């Protein structure tokens, strides 16, 4: 419905790095290489950071081919093409399987994970309008997916917050955000 | 292609029931029946379950639902404790590039859906 | 000058989100979550990993936000929020003879004339005789800063705009372009 | 589409949006034109953490630096009344200097800051040297310059992050060629 | 504006050889033959070299390559040491808006040349 089905912001620890990437096509790859003018690849290897430390420098060498994000049939999937694992925190996915909303799920190389389903969010949007304003307001976090390369964060890892991982991205799902907006304005 | 590729997380409060309720397990996303040919393929999935649970001595029957559009495999153990130890090795694990999740299933429903499990009390092991 | 204005959103002393460029004469800065409307700058969808609790509360009260319209060489600010907005516009303050740093509270439903093009153009022509530095300092006339919900100044505990939880910065690209035409030739 | 991208810094904090060069000629000055595809005007960029030293330095940027891309070569011309200081590893390679050498460009002077084919030759020579040699070539696709004040073995400030006003140039052409090699490594 | 406008850097290991090995120098980027008129201009470049090295008494031969689009000037000195002080006055210097670099390289001339 909007021009870009998602927007991605890349971070290094607690600092944002580079411009915002807007996905023009249904499929997308976030790699650590250096192509600056491909609408299908979000290349992180070209982005500079004058406060970058060594651990981030080492982590960026292992991003490799990175993660593939594609949006088909009202569903978006994340497939780990890197030789290192990626770690996804998707509240819509955790909702579907009944996990804690903050659950981080590791995707090993060659694996694939359904990180978001439109109909499930649309159903939760309809269930939450009945619950009041705050219930619909808190749904903004459902439109956001955060994933990190190589290193994960949570109660199992030494890094406790996503701001402690050396390389991570944040996805905004513009489709759901627009539907959430149209409900919020009329309430 | 059909190989185990680690866990998605460490199993605990945030993703698993507190303790095993039933000696039967429902395991989904182990295969995709639309892309399977013939009647022999189910053995490879059965062996894959037994290799991942090689330490467990309680599994006495495993059946795969060939019509299951979600790729569901059902496992019967001797005791709920043995089904609990099969849970920690299967839930949240990656197999064939897909994420495997496990739910506990009542014994009557297992016997209602797979009456062959009635005369299975001998532990199974991988070849 | 394809875009008559550019808006930058801040949270305390940190910038948040991309810069918004106004393509149409009418524009709204609200706290909702529409990401692809060329007439609305929605702040509720923008993330901030350094967000504190006080900022979180303030953003719930933005609501419909502020209305910015540019017609007949004049710019206006209309408070659609249920909380007040606080504008620091040197062009407005100069016109009424107040201190250039004066912040003016706009209650809900109220409207304030924050900028006049010809008035700025006249001050630009009057200042060319006053030297280079006098003309360069006119960049502050091309910038307007406003804060949501809570204000800053000599009456409030907050002294600087970097202490308010949610504020924006407006760039008037029209006036900036003319100021460039004078600044380069000096 | 854009032969280069420019990012402006103040000490170790980035300021303003990224500028994308659509035309062969470009100037980075301290004036206030916000909608010229050939000028990157720094005078409109705000910074609420800007100190006095940075504010004064931006007064001396003036007409600034001219960057133009002709014949597969990129040149830097100092139009300011103060000097500019360019750190271009591709230039240092051509003359056999230390890769980190900073060279002052006085007002009215011009410097060849990049040659495409020389980078292409070093790109091919570094494939023979391993992965680390090829990935480290990202620093060759980046050129950094500071206004008014320089940094290096001659100046008091040791790092470019200590200069009050500096920019970082990305050459998208070489980066694309480097990508085609990096993916296949 | 064919004048010297300072150095691009301080001369040392990271941009210059350790010590002079040869009494011969290669000097490039001194001119642009496309923008030069006639056959008289080459003397002005020769004079520009000699004034920049006015304290030096060892320079005994200068030849400029009029066809060199690279702005090449060749200089032979008496001793490698005399070429070393001509190196330090020429390498990394700005002349006529171009940066001058120096490389080490009528056979026998012994009388020193000096600026007019």
């Amino acid at each position: 419905e909007p021009a870009f089905w998602c927007s991605i912001a890349y971070y290094e620890l607690n600092q944002r790095v580079g411009e915002t990437f807007h996905a023009s096509q249904p499929s997308l790859t976030v790699d650590g290489f250096t192509d600056p003018s491909n609408s299908e690849r979000f290349c992180l290897g070209l982005l500079s950071n004058v406060n970058r430390n060594a651990t981030v420098e080492m982590t960026r060498r292992h991003i490799g081919r990175g993660v593939r994000l594609y949006y088909i049939g009202g569903e978006v999937f994340a497939e780990c093409l890197s030789d290192s694992a990626i770690f996804v925190q998707s509240p819509n996915c955790n909702q579907r399987y009944g996990w804690h909303p903050a659950t981080v799920c590791k995707i090993p190389p060659g694996c694939n994970l359904k990180i978001f389903n439109n109909q499930e969010f649309a159903a939760l949007l309809a269930q939450s309008v009945n619950q009041g304003f705050e219930a619909v307001y808190q749904l903004t976090r459902m439109c956001t997916i955060r994933m990190s390369f190589v290193k994960g964060w949570g109660a199992e890892y030494r890094r406790q917050t996503v701001t402690s991982t050396p390389c991570w991205i944040e996805l905004h799902l513009n489709g759901p955000l627009q539907w959430l907006d149209k409900v919020l304005t009329q309430m | 292609s059909k190989v185990w590729q680690g866990q998605a997380f460490h199993l605990d409060r945030r993703n698993s029931p507190p303790n095993s309720l039933t000696p039967c397990l429902k395991i989904r996303n182990m295969f995709d029946p639309v892309m399977e040919i013939g009647d022999q393929w189910h053995l490879a999935i059965q062996e894959a379950i037994l290799e991942k649970c090689s330490d467990n001595d309680g599994i006495v029957h495993i059946a795969v639902d060939k019509n299951s559009r979600e790729g569901c495999v059902y496992v019967k153990c001797l005791s709920p404790e043995y089904a609990g130890k099969a849970f920690k090795a299967l839930h949240g694990s990656w197999f064939d590039g897909k994420l495997v999740t496990v739910k506990y299933l009542r014994l009557d429903r297992y016997h209602h859906r797979f009456p062959q499990a009635l005369t299975s009390n001998t532990p199974l092991k991988p070849s």
